[PDB]
RNA sequence: AACAGGUGCCAGGCCAACAAGAAUCCGAUCCGUGUAUUCCGUAC
RNA sequence: AGGGCAUGCAAUACCAAUCAGAUAACAACUGAA
RNA sequence: UGUAACGGUACAAGCUGUAAACAAAGG
RNA sequence: CGGCGAGAAGGGAAGUGUGUUUCAAAGAA
RNA sequence: UGGGAGCGAAGAUAAUCUAAUAUGUAACUCCGUUCAUGGAAAUCAAAAGAGCUUUCACUGAUUGUAUUUAUGAAACGUGAAAAAAAAAAAA
RNA sequence: UUUUUUUUUU
């Protein structure tokens, strides 16, 4: 046992704060709306939430809801990488923990080189993998008081669902009434709100996901369910779209229950994939390449290289293992020789191409 | 049924049902088998614990008591005018010196047949005896 | 050495030259610690200090004694100047403040008097003058 | 095995006894402090010795002899101009 | 080293609460006697109730001195004199378990803390201090602090500090056994009553036959005859 | 049910007495009481004939 | 008795100061521009100024009274008196004094 | 089907909800006596991070 | 193990605030919880 | 615990790089615990 | 917390802390 | 009277013949 | 405290002597013990399959290191005790 | 076939 380093980190659960007595301000201090902490008038000063602006600048962000058990420096690099997409990041600052300098409190500041570049990062939130506790980041603009959309994902899900249901209803209607006009059939469709289920006219989910009625039909799974036909068979605003729709007839496709179900199911996976891809963009888009050295450097920030075997050899216990064994060395020599033969096969393809 | 009723009431355990027990009881009664030892023992055990629904911690009767234990006061419940029987006038004779002739008698084919009986009949006999030997004292007002 | 390191126990610090980490330190709350000497009492040091002396601006709120009569000319001049050049209450120190910055960062011309009004220092002023 | 980056490849999947009875004079060359898990030294805590610290080594001749000796790291004196601090820092052991 | 095993084995005995329960069987003997008893010293200072002397009451405001909770204030919930321990809300939470009721899947509970690890805060000063009792002419008892010399506030009502103990409930549920089967759990009073009725006839029947439609009668119980 | 039995069973919830744990066996010696123990105080001797 | 009112007063003042600071920052952010919002904020800040000053006026008496025994009193000391009911205090650490060279003289 | 369940086995089959066959579904299953239900056709596959890198 | 203490030395029935014999015979001085016989209380 | 309770055990550590003392302007100045 | 010195007590391997073997009665 | 949503990183280790097996350096009582 | 980390010699055995055992043992400094240590696989196995960590028994004084003297709770595997993947976007 | 777990009614 000895003094731990930065590798060792501990964190316990936090019990929610409940005021049992309202008239006892001594034993049950009132919470603060800014610092989210007990009001300490005796030793703490009142805050305003705009102190970082005078420090950094107007063109700044207030990121919150950070994970635990991660170094501030690692978080800074991660954040810089993330934020670099929009524009040139000036500086990233992280507030250490009160009781743990090697740990993050849960708040950070980001500075941009430009106003418009900063503005673009406020739109959507930040989603983290399982590695980071799946902690969703909350942003705020100090210059504009603009916040991010935290409910984007959950609202999209309901859209997906509504699409599914509208498809089903359309199919049913078609079945029950034969072919119907394009402009007339659509009126028999409804959707539901995300916050609380309430019947509403369809089209919000269509515009959200698909973006257009035409597109809805032109989709991959959707096209196998329905068929549009031009008036002779028997870059567009809302009015033009409507006018085009006014002279078309919808025809269903004869399908079985199992097939129908399968298709319906597939649609959802596709839609979900879409959503995921929207939130999982790369960090190296519209950027020049990087040297291998740089790549290595990047790698180092996450993962360490293996130890040389030369050194590792010494680790062998003399009790049960021979330090320097000729057969053991010969085996490693043969493995090293086989490595080049393996590499040549991969290298030959580039010359062939 | 007797073997299974004693098992726990967990997932990984086979246990019969109350209606199954009644159906089996009727089926056995029909064939003049209502007086079954195993059936009676299973029936008593089933209701001993509400068909396994009730559960209590493991309980072991005490076989010894500590010195200077607690004292509990209680009056006699036996009806008045009742006392234990007294022994014979002084003592019995010696076992080896006097009781040497009366302890031995000639054997008979009936004795041989009685000795050649199985264990199940003995066990049944015992059970029946204990069953039959269940009585209590009456009260003046009870009569 | 007997046991090898791992992904969690490969970084260590010196016994004396180290960084306190109560959050990440072995402890036994359920055990008596004679090392801390729970019997021995300790004084109460001042929370705010200015030029090595108790902060005069924190007196009205936190209270405490003032060693005005022990000040020298050098100290007293600056002290006087401080109380004359538009003093601010946020200049005082804080005991375990929130991780976020303090209002002292800006120190701009405000439209109000934080904590106390300027009229609550004549008592101290008198003493200051006397000392002068 | 696990933790390949660290020393002791051939020591993890062995008996407890082996581990307990492992000797230190069986290794000729030095081992990196980061890999070995050695505690930082006072001289290192007062300077910037990124991967450098006091180590130990052992000798061996034809006569099956063995010894152990101490070895000091390599340290230099320099000067660095810090723009943020706005003050020179003379005599920095690096 | 070739002594670790034995060392540990020996050491274990200290912690061992010998003798332990042991059910008997057929042709089997106990081994508890063969277990050496732990070693202990008798001559030592007598215990003391620090709670009593420190004038520390349930519901009082305390602050954590050491441990993970370097600075954290709370309210005393429970005091144990024999262990010289206190329980403070929102501090020292390490005991986790499965949810025995409605809610999440895991629930934690606060753990006791040594009295020596905590101190009473000053009313006005809000710093660790001491409290002394003083009796008036009328017999009225007043608690006065050292630093400020001010009167202490009254304790919080027990009705407000009363909370349910889910750890105990989980232990009680575990003591019984695994969860019951769905099939078995279902009630059946209709057949249970028939089985209960047959149980009395089997037990207190004295071997008498059961009633029948043609012969709805049963022999009466026989009393215990005295030895004339 | 018997009236007497009812009466008797009435007192089932009465307090019980102390009892030993399951499989309680008293430890007893084999060897004699006489043995040299010269590493004991003056007032703690047991030698009579050995 | 007095402590309790002090507490509440303090709390209220604490809240009001944060609101006033937020309004002043919002006013400062839009200096080179004129609008109705700015006027609105000025009005609200004006209101809060009085709303806060009253609190301090009410608070003044209590703070003094509360902080009674905090400071030493020679009168209550065992050195200068012998009457029942003594008072003791703990020595502080003043760097300004500790860093100075002084002889152990008493006159 | 002919398995002699031991203490160890019985414990698992009686405690762990994953062994509960009365509520078995091929699309939603636990992993090892877990409380939370995982998506077998979804949870078994990798995913990309905010950075677009594999996870 | 009625080692639970005391009473002049070995006490279930004597003092010990709640059950139960100043029990009979024997005894060198010499009380004597001692030998022999017998009764009673006990969820102690 | 109503009340009272001299003196000594070198004590700003209920906190905070290391190195004498009432715990040291930089540098000189060094270190296996 | 544990201990050493001085004083008192009957100068003591106990007790005790100049209030140094006690307040027991607040209308 | 079961028929191409037929996929999950391109990287580590194993025989040195690997069309073979396994795994993911990267998360909490 | 025969627990963990740094450093760490000799008397003694080999009937003197080198390696080796003693022993990573003794002295010195530090952590202060189940609210601990440890840890949920780029592991083991080889063509079957096991499934974080930890304690006991057997395999077995077998394999291995040594040799003139010893040392060695080895790995796979079996039995048994205790059983634990993650509470979790915010209000 | 040579066995076996007692409460009904907190």
């Amino acid at each position: 046992a000895c003094r731990p380093g930065a590798t060792r980190m501990k964190w316990y659960f936090q019990k929610p704060y409940v005021r049992r007595v309202k008239s006892d301000f001594f034993r049950f201090p009132l919470l603060s709306q800014v610092t989210k902490q007990k009001i300490d008038w005796q030793y703490h000063h009142p805050r305003s939430g705009y102190e970082a602006a005078c420090i950094f600048g107007p063109n700044t962000l207030e990121v919150t809801n950070l994970p635990m058990g991660k170094t501030c420096q690692y978080l800074q690099e991660r954040l810089w990488r993330f934020f670099g997409k929009f524009g040139i990041v000036e500086q990233v600052r992280v507030l250490p923990h009160e009781r743990d300098p090697y740990q993050t409190c849960g708040t950070a500041y980001v500075c941009f080189r430009s106003r418009m570049a900063s503005l673009r990062a406020v739109r959507l939130p930040v989603h983290l993998p399982a590695s980071l506790h799946n902690r969703v980041l909350h942003l705020r603009h100090l210059g504009t008081d603009r916040t991010s959309d935290d409910l984007f994902y959950f609202r999209r899900q309901q859209a997906i669902s509504n699409l599914v249901a509208i498809a089903q209803q359309l199919y049913a209607y078609l079945e029950e009434r034969g072919p119907l006009p394009a402009h007339r059939a659509l009126r028999l469709l409804f959707e539901r709100s995300y916050p609380r289920l309430a019947w509403r006219q369809a089209g919000v989910s269509v515009r959200t996901c698909c973006g257009s009625w035409l597109g809805f039909f032109s989709r991959s799974p959707f096209n196998e369910l329905f068929y549009l036909a031009r008036e002779d068979e028997v870059s567009l605003t809302d009015r033009e779209e409507n006018a085009m729709l006014e002279k078309m007839v919808i025809f269903p496709h004869l399908l079985s229950r199992e097939k129908l179900q399968a298709l319906l199911l597939r649609a959802g996976r596709l839609l979900q994939m879409d959503l995921q891809n929207e939130l999982s963009v790369h960090w190296r888009t519209d950027r020049p390449p990087l040297p291998d050295w740089t790549q290595k450097q990047i790698q180092l920030w996450q993962h360490q290289d293996p130890l040389p075997e030369e050194l590792q050899i010494w680790s062998r216990t003399k009790d049960y293992y021979k330090i320097h064994e000729e057969r053991f060395l010969f085996k490693l020599k043969l493995k090293k020789e086989r490595a080049q033969a393996k590499q040549e096969m991969k290298q030959q393809r580039r010359r062939l191409e | 049924c007797r073997a299974a009723v004693n098992r726990p009431a967990t997932r990984s355990y086979k246990r019969p049902l109350a209606h199954q027990l009644v159906e089996l009881h009727d089926l056995m009664r029909e064939r003049n088998l209502e007086q079954n030892k195993a059936l009676e023992q299973a029936v008593l055990r089933f209701v001993a614990d509400d068909g396994g629904c009730k559960r209590r911690p493991r309980e072991v009767k005490p076989l010894l008591y500590q010195r200077n234990r607690r004292y509990i006061s209680c009056p006699d419940l036996i009806p008045d005018g009742i006392e234990p029987a007294r022994p014979c006038a002084e003592a019995l004779p010696d076992v080896f010196m006097e009781r040497q002739a009366s302890l031995v008698r000639a054997c008979t084919p009936e004795d041989l047949a009685r000795q050649e009986l199985p264990f199940a009949v003995q066990a049944e006999t015992a059970y029946r005896r204990l069953q039959r030997n269940k009585r209590f004292l009456r009260f003046v007002q009870e009569e | 050495w007997y046991t090898p390191p791992s992904k969690r126990t490969w970084s260590k610090q010196h016994n004396k030259i180290f960084t306190p980490r109560p959050l990440s330190e072995r402890f036994s709350p359920h055990k008596l610690h004679p090392e801390f000497e729970w019997w021995r009492e300790r004084t109460v040091q001042p929370s705010a200090l200015f030029m090595g002396f108790p902060d005069l601006l924190a007196l009205p709120l936190r209270g405490g004694s003032a060693y005005i009569h022990e000040m020298d000319a050098a100290t007293l001049a600056v002290v006087l100047a401080s109380l004359a050049h538009s003093p601010s209450a946020y200049s005082v120190s804080e005991r375990r403040p929130p991780p976020s910055p303090s209002p002292a960062v800006s120190l701009s011309s405000s439209s109000f008097s934080p904590t106390h009004l300027p009229q609550h220092l004549d008592s101290l002023l008198a003493l200051l003058g006397r000392q002068a | 095995p696990k933790n390949l980056n660290l020393w002791g490849k051939y020591l993890r999947l062995v008996g407890r006894g082996a581990r307990r009875g492992f000797k230190k004079w069986q290794v000729i060359p030095p081992i990196p402090v980061k890999a070995y898990g050695r505690e930082p030294s006072a001289a290192s805590q007062t300077g910037l010795y990124h991967d450098e610290d006091f180590n130990y080594h052992t000798k061996r001749t034809f006569s099956m002899r063995r010894t152990r000796r101490k070895i000091k790291p390599n340290v230099f004196r320099r000067t660095f101009t810090s723009s943020l601090l706005n003050v020179t820092i003379p005599n920095v052991r690096v | 080293s070739r002594y670790v095993k034995v060392y540990r084995k020996v050491m274990n005995l200290q912690r061992r609460k010998t003798p332990l329960p042991w059910t008997p069987t057929f042709l089997e003997f106990s081994k508890e006697p063969s277990v050496p008893f732990p070693v202990r010293e008798k001559l030592q200072p007598a215990p003391i109730d620090l709670s009593y002397y420190l004038n520390m009451e349930v519901g009082d405001l305390v602050e954590v001195l050491h441990g993970p909770d370097c600075g954290r204030q709370g309210v005393v919930l429970s005091i144990s004199k024999k262990r010289n321990t206190v329980v403070v809300d929102g501090c020292n939470m390490k005991k986790s378990f499965w949810n025995p009721g409605v809610g999440a899947s895991l629930i934690t509970q606060e753990m006791p803390i040594h009295i020596t690890n905590v101190a009473l805060l000053d009313p006005v000063v809000k710093r660790p201090t001491r409290v002394k009792r003083r009796f008036m002419m009328n017999g009225e008892c007043v608690r006065i602090s050292k630093l400020s010399g001010s009167a202490m506030p009254e304790p919080v009502s027990t009705s407000a500090l009363r909370q349910p103990n889910l750890y105990q409930e989980y232990l009680r549920q575990k003591a019984l056994g695994p969860p019951l089967k769905a099939s078995y759990a279902r009630p059946d009073p209709l057949h249970l009553k028939i089985l209960q009725r047959l149980a009395r006839h089997i037990s207190w029947g004295q071997g008498s036959p059961l009633p029948t439609a043609e012969n709805p009668r049963v022999n009466s119980p026989e009393p215990m005859a005295l030895r004339r | 049910l018997p009236l007497l039995h009812r009466l008797i069973a009435s007192f089932k919830n009465s307090p019980k007495m102390e009892s030993h744990i399951e499989g309680y066996v008293k430890k007893k010696p084999i060897a004699g009481r006489d043995w040299n123990n010269l590493h004991a105080p003056r007032k703690h001797w047991k030698k009579m004939f050995l | 008795a007095k402590q309790q009112k002090r507490e509440a007063l303090e709390t209220r003042r604490f809240q009001l100061e944060e609101k006033m600071l937020q309004l002043e920052h919002r006013i400062r952010r839009m200096e080179p521009a004129q609008s109705l919002q700015k006027e609105a904020w000025q009005a609200t800040l004006d209101r809060y100024r009085s709303d806060h000053e009253d609190i301090l006026i009410q608070l003044h008496p209590l703070r003094k009274e509360t902080t009674q025994l905090l400071a030493p009193d020679w009168r209550y000391e065992r050195k200068y008196s012998d009457l029942p009911g003594p008072i003791r205090w703990k020595k502080q650490y003043i760097p300004a004094l500790e860093d100075q060279y002084r002889k152990p003289i008493r006159f | 089907p002919f398995v002699k369940l031991n203490k160890a086995k019985r414990y698992v089959l009686d405690n762990w909800p994953s062994r509960n066959w009365d509520d078995w579904s091929p699309y939603r299953c636990y992993v090892r006596g877990s409380r939370r239900r995982y998506n077998i056709p979804q949870d078994l596959l990798p995913y990309k991070d905010e950075l677009g890198e594999w996870h």
